[PDB]
RNA sequence: CGGCACAUGCGAUAUUAGAAUGUGGCGCUCCGCGGUUGGUGAGCAUGCUCGGUCCGUCCGAGAAGCCUUAAAACUGCGACGACACAUUCACCUUGAACCAAGGCGUGUACCG
C-alpha cells in the first residue's frame, strides 16, 4: 500500500499506523539517526514535521504542492506541544524563552 | 540527467553548501524569477540548477552578486 | 458461564485456527505451548526451557 | 521563533497563572446529550468549545463573534483547537507531597532536610508527628515523636512549640528553613572537619543548596497546593462507532482526585473527627500519587478490569512515551511499503517502483500538474481523474517522476546505508525492483523482506537526497575504505567461470589481435571461453600528472580475460584482469578503479561488472548437482580406524590404566584429528580431481566441479560447509556445553540415521535462539552508543595543537594481525615522521595521507608513526576536520559540519550481529629486547632480573616481525642484537616455577628462620636432599607467623655479600610453598634460584560501559621504591618511597594472592603490580588520556578481528572522547568551582583560558572516564539525558537545578524539530549563530 | 468505608435512643444509604441519575432471575411484558449502562 | 508497607468496642451538651424576639 | 511444571562463593507453594511463598 | 564479611435488598402555544422609465408596489428533564478482596 494523506491519530496529530487504516511507514528512531548519519537535515526536518505532526504545516504544504511550488513553512511539532502540556500538568514547569 | 553529483562538489566545495546553493538558485527557477542558463533536456529545476553549478556559472559568490544587482536595479526602478 | 466463556474467548491457550490448509490444522490441534496462565512467559523464562 | 528551553519548578501562583478555570466536579461529559458538563472535567467555560466557533448553547454559532463569550453559558467562542491547550486546576484543599520529590532514588525532600525517607513517610502517612522550628526547650528541629511522645510533650511543654503532621509538617519544614546560614555552616563543617565519606555526602548537600539558591526556586514547591489539569483533548473521550466510548485513564485520576477533593472539603465543612480526615487526607495522598506516576504504590488499577492502568509519567517515561514513540519517531506520510526483488537490468542509480504506489504517493503533484496544463478545471476533477485512472494521467506521472528521488528504508536501519536514494523506473507490477549490488549495503535477502519508500517533498530535500543520499554516492563504507557495492554472489561466480584456464580446450594457444576478436571467437562458438591464448591488449596508466600513457603489447592470458577486458577503464593495468577474480580480488579492482579514476568510471564499472557477471554466468550453466559433491574413497576407512582406536582406548579404560578426563581428552584428540584427515581427504578430492591430456600423457589442474566454483569463487559459503557436505561433520556439543566423545561420522549426501540427527537439532536450536538474543542486545549497543555521542559535531576546519597517539603495527605472539599501512592509512601526522636515517623529512607535519604516501611510508622502513587522534584534540564543542582524518563515502578530508559520532556508533554496533611452554620462534631477523635488566650466570645463558622486557624481532628493514612478552627470569641462550635464527628458543624459562633468581654470587643463608615454626624438615624420597622449607599460614606458630623467613647472601670472609654495582644485599622473604633446596652456607652463581615457587559481544558492551573488572590488576601509583609494611590483617601496606618527592603511601594488598615485584625492585607509575585484567580508570587515571584510549582501541579491536570484521579505529576513539567529558576539579583556585565538584572538560577549559591568558593562577583538574550509560545522562543538555534512559531521575533533577537547555547537539533538535546542527543546517545554524546576541 | 462515615456521622446526628433501639438497627439504613447514593453517584465516568441506574439495577435483577427460569438468555422482547415499560426504552437503557473502554485496553 | 487501608485499621484497631450502656451514657452526653447550648440561647433576649 | 516436590539445586550463582545450595520445592495443583533452602553458611530455611 | 529492604536497565526494529409515597422549587432542556422588535434565495431573463446595442436580446442608471419577517433575538403560557427536602414499609447487624511466581545486569540505603 501507500499513501498521500489521509487519516490522523487523536491524541497525537500523527498519522496512525497500519491497513487499510493507510498506514504509513514508521520512520523511526534509527532511521533518524541514519539522516542525522548524512548531511541530511532538510529531509529530516520535513520528515518529522511537516509531512507527519504540524497541524498548520502539512495543509500549508499541500497547498505549496498543489500550487507547484516545492517550499516548507515548518513551525512547530504537534506532539512537542503535547510534551509541554504533560510535563506542564506535572508540577514540573518547562517553557520556552524570549528571542 | 544527472547521475552522481560529483562535479558539482569539485566546483562548490564543502558538499553541504552545494545544497543550499543549488536549492537557491533553483527556487530561483521555479517561483518564475528567472529561467535557466543552460539547456534543459526536460529536467526538472533540481538537475537543472545542478547543471548550472557544473557549467561553473552559478557558486553562492556569483548569485549574491545577482541579487545585489537586482536589489540596485529595484533602487533604480523606485522612481 | 461468565468464567467458562472467559477462558474459552480470551486467553493466551486459545485462540484461531489456522485454518488454510489441512497440515495447518492438524499440526495447530497437535501444539505444546508453555506459554498461558500457570506458564512461563516470554520475558521471563529463560534459555534451558 | 524561540530560544533555549527552560524548566524549573511551579509557584501555586504560577499555576493559578496557567489555569482558565477551576474543576469543581468529578462529572465528565452529560449522559443523555453528550453535551460536556458545566464545569466538569470536560467544560466549556474552562477550557474551549466543542465546534469550530460556536457557543455551547446555541447563541452563538458563526464568525460574526470571536470575542465574546456567552452570558447564558460560559463559552469562549474560538477555535475548537484551544481545547487542546488551555489547562485547568484544582485547588488541593490539603496538601500533597509531590511524588515524584518523595519516592525517586536520589530524593530531593530527603535529603533537602537530611530526613530519612522512611521516616519522611511516617511523618506523611500520619503514624508519626515531627517538629516544625519549636524553638529551644527540650525538642531540637527534625526530631520525630510519636502520639504518647506528642502527649508527654505538650503536657511538658504547653506552649512555645510547634509540631504538625503530615503534608503540613513538611510544607511547614521546607517554608521555615533557611538556606544560606545552612550553606555557612556546610562550608564551615567543609573547613574544619574532615568525615571523609560522610563529608562526601556533606559537600553534595551544598551543591544541591548553592544550585537550588542560585536557581529561582522555593522548598514549598514540592508539596502540591494547587494541582494543574490537562487540557481534554489529550485526555479524550471520544464516541467510537456503536454508542460507547473510549475514554483515557487519566479521566479516572481526575475523576479519583476531584472526588476526594470534594470529599475532604465535605468532611471539613462537618467537623469529622481526626481518624475520618488523617484517613483521607492519606487517601488523597493515594489519588495524586497515583495521577503523577501510578506504579510507586500498591498500584491502583482501574475498573472492570484487572490491567493497571496508565498515569502521566507512564505517558512520558518509556518505550511508549512521547520521547521515543511521537518524538525521536514519528509516522509519516507520503510513504509505502511493499515486497522487494531483483531486475537486474537497472544501472544503479535506479530502482523499480510501481505504478500505483506511484500514482498513490504522488497524489498531490498530479494534482498540480493536471490544474496547471487544464485538464482538470478544479481540483475535484482532478481527484476523480486519478481516481478513474484515465489514459492522460500515465504521461503526467511520467512527467512528475524523471527527477524526483525516492529513499528507499529497510525496518533494521543499523548503519547509514539503511536509507539510499533512487530514481524510479515505473513497473508493470506491485514489487519494488532493487539494483542488485545495493542488497549487500541492506543485509536485504529477497526472501520476502519487505521495504519502504518515503518521498522528499519539498526542493532541498530533493537535492539532499540526490547530492548526498543517491545510491551512486554510497559506494563505500562508513565503518572502513572498503567498497560496500561489492558484487555479491551470481557476478562473482560469472566472473570466476569466466576468468580461468582449463589446459586444453577449443583454441589453445592461438593468437589474438585484441578483446574484439575474442568476443567474436567466443560467441561464434570456434574457441572456447577459458583457453590459455596470446592476445595483444593497450593498457594506458597514470605516469605522467594526470596523462594517460599508452603501452601496447602480446600478454598471454585467456579468452575470457580478454573478453573482461573491454570493461575495465582506460586507467588500470591489466594484472587486475589476469588472475582468477574471485570476490576478494574484485574488491581490490573496484578499490583500486575508485582510487584511481574517481566517482563516474567506478559506478558505470560498477554497472558493467554486474551485467556481464550476470550474462556470463547465465552463460555458464553452473549448476549443483548430486554427482558435485565427490566422498572420497578414503573416507570409511579413516572412520574404522578412528573406530579401532576408540576401542583400544575402551580397553585401556577397562583395564584401570586411565582415569575418566585423559580418556575423555584422548577420545576427542583422535576424533578431531579423524576429522582433520577426513578433511585433507576431501578436499584433495575434490579441487584436483580434474585430469586431463593435452600433447602428452596428462597434467592436473583446479576442478570444474560446481560446489568447488561456488565455494572458491567465495559466492557463497567456504569450506566449512563444504566439509560438512562431504566430509564427515564436526563434533556436537550437548547442552552442557561438553562435547559428545561421539562424533557424527554422516554427511548430508549419506543419511542420517535418527540419532545424530537429533544430536544435531540441538546445535541449530541454540543457534537461532542466540541469534534473536544477540540481535536484541546489538540493538541496545547501538542506541546507548548514538546516545553517548549525538552532540560530537565537526565544527572547527583546524585546531593546531601537537598532541596526538602513536599508531604501531599490532603484532602479538603470531604473525601480522592488522599493518602499519591500513592503521594510518587515512588519518594525518601530528610531527613530521623520519627516515631510519635520521633528518631525512619523508612527511611534513601535517599532511592528509593518502595511498601513495603510504606507499612512500612502505618503500621507506618506518614503524612507528604519530598520529593526531580525536580523543587529544583541542578544539571547544566538537572536533577539529583537520584532526579527524578522511574516511567517508568520499575519499577526501572530512567536510566542515557533518556529524560523525552518530556514523561513529553506528559502525561500531552495526556488526553486532556478526560476533560470536617457551619461545618457538617463526620468523628469522635480529633479536632487540626493550626495558631489559639481565646477568650473565655460570652456564653461558642469561638471566633477567627485569620483567618489563619486550622481545621484537627486527628484520633488515628495522620493522618488528614478531614480539614476545619475556616472563620474568627467563634463560637466554643468545644475547641481544645477535642474529638469530628460526625455531631457536632464545629464553627458556620455568612458567610453573616463579623464579627467586639475584644478581649476586656467593654462600646462601638462613635468616629468621626458626626450624619447626616458619620452616619444616623434609626428607625426599626421590630425590633424597633433606631441607627446610617454608610452610603455610595454619601450621606456623604464633611467633615465626608474622615474622618471615629471609634468605641473605655472605662469601667466603662472612661479610655480607653486596650487589656489584649497589650496597643493599639481596634479603629475600619466601612465601608458603616456596622450596628452600639450597641451604645454609652453599655457593651459587649470578642469578642463580635461591628457592622454586612451584603451582563476544558482551566484552564490547564490558568495555565501552568499563565496568569495573572482577579480579583487578592493582598499579603504583607514583614511582619508587617498593617495600613491604605490617603483617597478617588478611591484607598488607603496599609501600612506596619515591627519591625526590614525599613518600608516605602505602595500599592494602590481601595478601593471600600472588604479588608480582619483589620488595629489593622498584616500580615505574602504572606499572603492573599483579596480573590480570585491568580497569580503565587505573589506566587513565596513571599512564595518560593517550595509554586509556590505546587500551580499549587495541581490546576492542581483538574482539572484532577475532570475527575477522574491519572498523576503523576513528570511530573507536571518538566514542573514548565521549566517554570521558567528565573531570572533577582537584585546586579551584581563581575558578569559581569546588574541590570536588564535577564538571564538563570542555567548560572548565574554557575558564582556564579566560585565566591563563591573565597573570592569575589557573584551575588543575583531574581527568575521570565515565561509561556511556553515565557519561551520556551527565549532560548540560537535559532532554539529550532524557529521551533513551532513567526519565523521572533526570527531569527531577534538572527541574530542582532550574537547569536551561540551549538546545546542543542534535536530539533536541530531532525532538523540537528544527534544522540539524550538523548536516546541511549547519549553515544555517552558523548564520543564526553569528546573527545570535551579535 | 469513607461515604459509610460520613453516613454513620448523620446517623450520630439523627440518632434518638429513647425509641429504645440500638445504635446498629438505625445506623445500618444511614450507613447504606449513604453508600448506595454515593455508588450511584460519583462511580460513573459519564454520571447517570439514580432512578436510572436503578431501572439498570432492576434490568440486571430480572435478566438473573428470567436466564433461570427460561434457560437461553431473556429477549427484551420477554422484557415487555416482564415489566412495564415499552420495550423501545429499555433498549436505551440498556444502551446508557456501558461503561467505556480505557483507551489503553 | 503503606497500603493505607491497613493502616487505617491500625489507627482505628485502638478504640475498642462499647457495651449496650455506654451508647446510652454517651446519648445522654448528647442531651447535656444540646442541653446546654439551648440554655445559652435562653438567657439571650435577641434571639427570642427574632 | 508437574505439580509435585522438585529437588533444585540453583549452582554457584549466590554470592560469587563457589558453593552450591539446595532448594526442595513443594508445588501444589491449586494452593500456596512450599520452599526450604540452604544459605552460604548451613542454615535451612522455609517459605510459605 | 553477612541480612533485610528498595530502586533501576535490558528483555530487537518493522509488518499484523431494597421497595413505595408525597411536597417543593429550578432549568447551560433546543419540546407545543401566545405576545414583541425584527427579514430575503419571489415575481423582475428589462413588471416600469431612460440611455448603448452586436438587438428586440443582452449591457448602464433609476422608482414603486404587492409579497417571503414569530427567521435572529426577547418574554410569558404548556411538556419534559434534572435537583432538593420530607414520609411509610421490609430487610439487614461490629476487622475485606486481590494477582503473580523459572532470564540477564547495574546500583543505593539500613543493621549486625
Ligand atoms: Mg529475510
Ligand atoms: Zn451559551
Ligand atoms: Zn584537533
Amino acid at each position: 500500500h501507500a499513501r498521500s494523506t489521509g487519516s490522523y491519530s487523536l491524541v497525537t496529530q500523527q498519522p496512525l499506523g497500519g491497513k487499510a487504516q493507510f498506514g504509513g511507514q514508521r520512520f523511526g528512531e534509527m532511521e533518524v539517526w541514519a539522516l542525522e548519519a548524512y548531511g541530511a537535515a532538510y529531509t529530516l526536518q520535513e520528515m518529522l514535521t511537516v509531512k507527519s505532526d504540524d497541524v498548520n504545516g502539512r495543509t500549508k504544504m499541500y497547498k505549496n504542492i498543489v500550487d507547484g511550488n516545492h517550499q516548507m513553512e515548518p513551525g512547530m511539532p504537534e506532539s512537542f506541544n503535547v510534551l509541554l502540556k504533560e510535563i506542564r500538568s506535572l508540577g514540573i514547569n518547562i517553557e520556552l524563552e524570549d528571542e | 540527467a544527472r547521475v552522481t553529483v560529483q562535479d558539482a562538489v569539485e566546483k562548490i566545495g564543502n558538499r553541504f553548501d552545494l545544497v543550499l546553493v543549488a536549492a537557491r538558485r533553483a527556487r530561483q527557477m521555479q517561483v518564475g524569477g528567472k529561467d535557466p542558463l543552460v539547456p534543459e533536456e526536460n529536467d526538472k529545476t533540481t538537475v537543472i540548477a545542478l547543471r548550472e553549478i557544473e557549467e561553473g556559472l552559478i557558486n553562492n559568490q556569483i548569485l549574491d552578486v545577482r541579487e545585489r544587482q537586482e536589489q540596485q536595479e529595484q533602487e533604480a526602478a523606485e522612481l | 458461564s461468565a468464567a467458562v466463556k472467559e477462558f474459552f474467548g480470551s486467553s493466551q491457550l486459545s485462540q484461531f485456527m489456522d485454518q488454510n490448509n489441512p497440515l495447518s490444522e492438524i499440526t495447530h490441534k497437535r501444539r505444546i505451548s508453555a506459554l498461558g496462565p500457570g506458564g512461563l512467559t516470554r520475558e521471563r523464562a529463560g534459555f534451558e526451557v | 521563533e524561540f530560544d533555549a528551553i527552560k524548566i524549573a519548578l511551579a509557584s501555586p501562583d504560577m499555576i493559578r497563572s496557567w489555569s482558565f478555570g477551576e474543576v469543581k466536579k468529578p462529572e465528565t461529559i452529560n449522559y443523555r446529550t453528550f453535551k460536556p458538563e458545566r464545569d466538569g472535567l470536560f467544560c466549556a467555560r474552562i477550557f474551549g468549545p466543542v465546534k469550530d466557533y460556536e457557543c455551547l448553547c446555541g447563541k452563538y454559532k458563526r464568525l460574526k463573534h470571536r470575542g465574546v463569550i456567552c452570558e447564558k453559558c460560559g463559552v469562549e467562542v474560538t477555535q475548537t483547537k484551544v481545547r487542546r491547550e488551555r489547562m485547568g486546576h484544582i485547588e488541593l484543599a490539603s496538601p500533597t507531597a509531590h511524588i515524584w520529590f518523595l519516592k525517586s532514588l536520589p530524593s530531593r525532600i530527603g535529603l533537602l532536610l537530611d530526613m530519612p525517607l522512611r521516616d519522611i513517610e511516617r511523618v506523611l502517612y500520619f503514624e508519626s508527628y515531627v517538629v516544625i522550628e519549636g524553638g529551644m526547650t527540650n525538642l531540637e528541629r527534625q526530631q520525630i515523636l510519636t502520639e504518647e511522645q506528642y502527649l508527654d510533650a505538650l503536657e511538658e511543654f504547653g506552649d512555645e512549640f510547634d509540631a504538625k503532621m503530615g503534608a503540613e509538617a513538611i510544607q511547614a519544614l521546607l517554608k521555615s528553613m533557611d538556606l544560606e546560614q545552612e550553606c555557612e555552616q556546610l562550608r564551615e563543617e567543609l573547613n574544619e572537619t574532615n568525615s571523609e565519606t560522610k563529608r562526601k555526602k556533606l559537600t553534595k548537600r551544598i551543591k544541591l543548596l548553592e544550585a537550588f539558591v542560585q536557581s529561582g526556586n522555593k522548598p514549598e514547591w514540592m508539596i502540591l497546593t494547587v494541582l494543574p489539569v490537562l487540557p481534554p483533548d489529550l485526555r479524550p473521550l471520544v464516541p467510537l462507532d456503536g454508542g460507547r466510548f473510549a475514554t483515557s485513564d487519566l479521566n479516572d485520576l481526575y475523576r479519583r482526585v476531584i472526588n476526594r477533593n470534594n470529599r475532604l472539603k465535605r468532611l471539613l465543612d462537618l467537623a469529622a473527627p481526626d481518624i475520618i480526615v488523617r484517613n483521607e487526607k492519606r487517601m488523597l495522598q493515594e489519588a495524586v500519587d497515583a495521577l503523577l506516576d501510578n506504579g510507586r504504590r500498591g498500584r491502583a488499577i482501574t475498573g472492570s478490569n484487572k490491567r493497571p492502568l496508565k498515569s502521566l509519567a507512564d505517558m512520558i517515561k518509556g518505550k511508549q512515551g512521547r520521547f521515543r514513540q511521537n518524538l525521536l519517531g514519528k509516522r509519516v506520510d507520503y510513504s509505502g511499503r511493499s515486497v522487494i526483488t531483483v531486475g537486474p537490468y537497472l544501472r544503479l542509480h535506479q530502482c523499480g517502483l510501481p505504478k500505483k504506489m506511484a500514482l498513490e504517493l504522488f497524489k498531490p503533484f498530479i494534482y498540480g500538474k493536471l490544474e496547471l496544463r487544464g485538464l482538470a478545471t478544479t481540483i475535484k476533477a482532478a481527484k476523480k481523474m486519478v481516481e478513474r485512472e484515465e489514459a492522460v494521467v500515465w504521461d503526467i506521472l511520467d512527467e512528475v517522476i524523471r527527477e524526483h528521488p525516492v529513499l528507499l528504508n529497510r525496518a533494521p536501519t543499523l548503519h547509514r546505508l539503511g536509507i539510499q536514494a533512487f530514481e524510479p523506473v515505473l513497473i508493470e507490477g506491485k514489487a519494488i525492483q532493487l539494483h542488485p549490488l545495493v542488497c549487500a549495503a541492506y543485509n536485504a535477502d529477497f526472501d520476502g523482506d519487505q521495504m519502504a519508500v518515503h518521498v522528499p517533498l519539498t526542493l532541498e530535500a530533493q537535492l539532499e537526497a540526490r547530492a548526498l543520499m543517491m545510491s551512486t554516492n554510497n559506494i563505500l563504507s562508513p565503518a572502513n575504505g572498503e567498497p560496500i557495492i561489492v558484487p555479491s554472489q551470481d557476478v562473482v561466480l560469472g566472473l570466476y567461470y569466466m576468468t580461468r584456464d582449463c589446459v586444453n580446450a577449443k583454441g589453445e594457444g592461438m593468437v589474438l589481435t585484441g578483446p574484439k576478436e575474442a568476443e567474436r571467437l567466443y560467441r561464434s562458438g570456434l574457441a572456447s571461453l577459458h583457453a590459455r591464448v596470446k592476445v595483444r591488449i593497450t593498457e594506458y596508466e597514470k605516469d605522467a600528472n594526470g596523462e594517460l600513457v599508452a603501452k601496447t603489447s602480446l600478454k598471454d592470458t585467456t579468452v575470457g580475460r580478454a573478453i573482461l577486458w573491454m570493461i575495465v577503464p582506460k586507467g588500470l593495468p591489466y594484472s587486475i584482469v589476469n588472475q582468477a577474480l574471485g570476490k576478494k580480488a574484485i574488491s581490490k579492482m573496484l578499490n583500486t578503479c575508485y582510487r584511481i579514476l574517481g566517482l563516474k568510471p567506478t559506478v558505470i564499472f560498477a554497472d558493467q561488472i554486474m551485467y556481464t557477471g550476470f550474462a556470463y554466468a547465465a552463460r555458464s550453466g553452473a549448476s549443483v548437482g548430486i554427482d558435485d559433491m565427490v566422498i572420497p574413497e578414503k573416507k570409511h576407512e579413516i572412520i574404522s580406524e578412528a573406530e579401532a582406536e576408540v576401542a583400544e582406548i575402551q580397553e585401556q579404560f577397562q583395564s584401570g590404566l586411565v582415569t575418566a578426563g585423559e580418556r575423555y581428552n584422548k577420545v576427542i584428540d583422535i576424533w578431531a584429528a579423524a576429522n582433520d584427515r577426513v578433511s585433507k581427504a576431501m578436499m584433495d578430492n575434490l579441487q584436483t580431481e580434474t585430469v586431463i591430456n593435452r600433447d602428452g600423457q596428462e597434467e592436473k589442474q583446479v576442478s570444474f566441479n560446481s560446489i568447488y566454483m561456488m565455494a572458491d569463487s567465495g559466492a557463497r559459503g567456504s569450506a566449512a560447509q563444504i566439509r560438512q557436505l562431504a566430509g564427515m561433520r564436526g563434533l556436537m556439543a550437548k547442552p552442557d556445553g561438553s562435547i559428545i566423545e561421539t562424533p557424527i561420522t554422516a554427511n548430508f549426501r549419506e543419511g542420517l540415521n535418527v540419532l545424530q540427527y537429533f544430536i544435531s537439532t540441538h546445535g541449530a536450536r541454540k543457534g537461532l535462539a542466540d541469534t534473536a538474543l544477540k540481535t536484541a542486545n546489538s540493538g541496545y549497543l547501538t542506541r546507548r552508543l548514538v546516545d553517548v555521542a549525538q552532540d560530537l559535531v565537526v565544527t572547527e576546519d583546524d585546531c593546531g595543537t601537537h598532541e596526538g597517539i602513536m599508531m604501531t603495527p599490532v603484532i602479538e605472539g603470531g604473525d601480522v594481525k592488522e599493518p602499519l599501512r591500513d592503521r594510518v592509512l587515512g588519518r594525518v601526522t601530528a610531527e613530521d615522521v623520519l627516515k631510519p636515517g635520521t633528518a631525512d623529512i619523508l612527511v611534513p607535519r601535517n599532511t592528509l595521507l593518502h595511498e601513495q604516501w603510504c606507499d612512500l611510508l612502505e618503500e621507506n622502513s618506518v614503524d612507528a608513526v604519530k598520529v593526531r587522534s580525536v580523543v587529544s584534540c583541542d578544539t571547544d564543542f566538537g572536533v577539529c576536520a583537520h584532526c579527524y582524518g578522511r574516511d567517508l563515502a568520499r575519499g577526501h578530508i572530512i567536510n566542515k559540519g557533518e556529524a560523525i559520532g552518530v556514523i561513529a556508533a553506528q559502525s561500531i554496533g552495526e556488526p553486532g550481529t556478526q560476533l560470536t611452554s617457551s619461545i618457538q620462534v617463526k620468523n628469522k631477523g635480529s633479536i632487540k629486547l626493550s626495558n631489559v635488566k639481565s646477568v650473565v650466570n655460570s652456564s653461558g645463558k642469561l638471566v633477567i632480573t627485569s620483567r618489563n622486557t619486550e622481545l621484537k624481532l627486527i628484520d633488515e628493514f628495522g620493522r618488528t616481525k614478531e614480539s614476545y612478552k619475556v616472563p620474568y627470569g627467563a634463560v637466554l641462550a643468545k644475547g641481544d642484537g645477535e642474529q638469530v635464527a628460526g625455531g631457536e628458543t632464545v629464553a627458556n624459562w620455568d612458567p610453573h616455577t616463579m623464579p627467586v633468581i639475584t644478581e649476586v654470587s656467593g654462600f646462601v643463608r638462613f635468616t629468621d628462620m626458626i626450624d619447626g615454626q616458619t620452616i619444616t624438615r623434609q626428607t625426599d624420597e626421590l630425590t633424597g636432599l633433606s631441607s627446610l622449607v617454608v610452610l603455610d599460614s595454619a601450621e606456623r606458630t604464633a611467633g615465626g607467623k608474622d615474622l618471615r623467613p629471609a634468605l641473605k647472601i655472605v662469601d667466603a670472609q662472612g661479610n655480607d655479600v653486596l650487589i656489584p654495582g649497589t650496597d643493599m644485599p639481596a634479603q629475600y622473604f619466601l612465601p608458603g610453598k616456596a622450596i628452600v633446596q639450597l641451604e645454609d652456607g652453599v655457593q651459587i652463581s649470578s642469578g642463580d634460584t635461591l628457592a622454586r615457587i612451584p603451582q563476544g559481544l558482551p566484552r564490547v558492551a564490558d568495555l565501552f560501559e568499563a565496568r569495573r573488572p572482577k579480579e583487578p590488576a592493582i598499579l603504583a601509583e607514583i614511582s619508587g621504591i617498593v617495600s613491604f609494611g605490617k603483617e597478617t590483617k588478611g591484607k598488607r601496606r603496599l609501600v612506596i618511597t619515591p627519591v625526590d618527592g614525599s613518600d608516605p603511601y602505602e595500599e592494602m594488598i590481601p595478601k593471600w594472592r600472588q604479588l608480582n615485584v619483589f620488595e629489593g625492585e622498584r616500580v615505574e607509575r602504572g606499572d603492573v603490580i599483579s596480573d590480570g585484567p585491568e580497569a580503565p580508570h587505573d589506566i587513565l587515571r596513571l599512564r595518560g588520556v593517550h595509554a586509556v584510549t590505546r587500551y580499549i582501541v587495541n581490546e576492542v579491536q581483538d574482539v572484532y578481528r577475532l570475527q575477522g570484521v574491519k572498523i576503523n579505529d576513528k570511530h573507536i576513539e571518538v566514542i573514548v572522547r565521549q566517554m570521558l567529558r567528565k573531570a572533577t576539579i582537584v585546586n579551584a583556585g581563581s575558578s569559581d568551582f569546588l574541590e570536588g565538584e564535577q564538571v564538563e572538560y570542555s567548560r572548565v577549559k574554557i575558564a582556564n583560558r579566560e585565566l591563563e591568558a591573565n597573570g592569575k593562577v589557573g584551575a588543575t583538574y583531574s581527568r575521570d572516564l565515565l561509561g556511556i550509560t553515565k557519561a551520556s545522562l551527565a549532560t548540560e543538555s537535559f532532554i539529550s539525558a532524557a529521551s533513551f534512559q532513567e526519565t523521572t531521575r533526570v527531569l527531577t533533577e534538572a527541574a530542582v537545578a532550574g537547569k536551561r537547555d540551549e538546545l546542543r547537539g542534535l536530539k533536541e533538535n530531532v525532538i523540537v524539530g528544527r534544522l540539524i546542527p550538523a548536516g546541511t543546517g549547519y549553515a544555517y545554524h552558523q548564520d543564526r549563530m553569528r546573527r545570535r546576541a551579535a | 468505608i469513607q461515604e459509610g462515615n460520613i453516613g454513620l456521622m448523620k446517623a450520630v446526628d439523627k440518632f434518638e435512643y429513647r425509641r429504645g433501639y440500638k445504635f446498629s438497627t438505625y445506623a445500618t439504613w444511614w450507613i447504606r444509604q449513604a453508600i448506595t447514593r454515593s455508588i450511584a453517584d460519583q462511580a460513573r465516568t459519564i454520571r447517570i441519575p439514580v432512578h436510572m441506574i436503578e431501572t439498570i439495577n432492576k434490568l440486571n435483577r430480572i435478566s438473573r432471575q428470567m436466564l433461570q427460569e427460561m434457560g437461553r438468555e431473556p429477549t427484551p422482547e420477554e422484557l415487555a411484558e416482564r415489566m412495564l415499560m415499552p420495550e423501545d426504552k429499555i433498549r436505551k437503557v440498556l444502551k446508557i449502562a456501558k461503561e467505556p473502554i480505557s483507551m489503553e485496553t | 508497607t503503606t497500603d493505607p487501608v491497613r493502616m487505617y485499621m491500625r489507627e482505628m484497631g485502638t478504640v475498642e468496642l462499647l457495651t449496650r450502656e455506654g451508647e446510652i451514657d454517651i446519648a445522654k452526653r448528647i442531651e447535656d451538651g444540646i442541653n446546654q447550648v439551648q440554655c445559652s440561647v435562653a438567657e439571650y433576649p435577641e434571639a427570642i424576639t427574632y | 511444571r508437574s505439580p509435585g516436590v522438585f529437588f533444585d539445586s540453583d549452582k554457584g550463582k549466590t554470592h560469587s562463593s563457589g558453593k552450591v545450595l539446595y532448594n526442595a520445592r513443594i508445588i501444589p495443583y491449586r494452593g500456596s507453594w512450599l520452599d526450604f533452602e540452604f544459605d552460604p553458611k548451613d542454615n535451612l530455611f522455609v517459605r510459605i511463598d
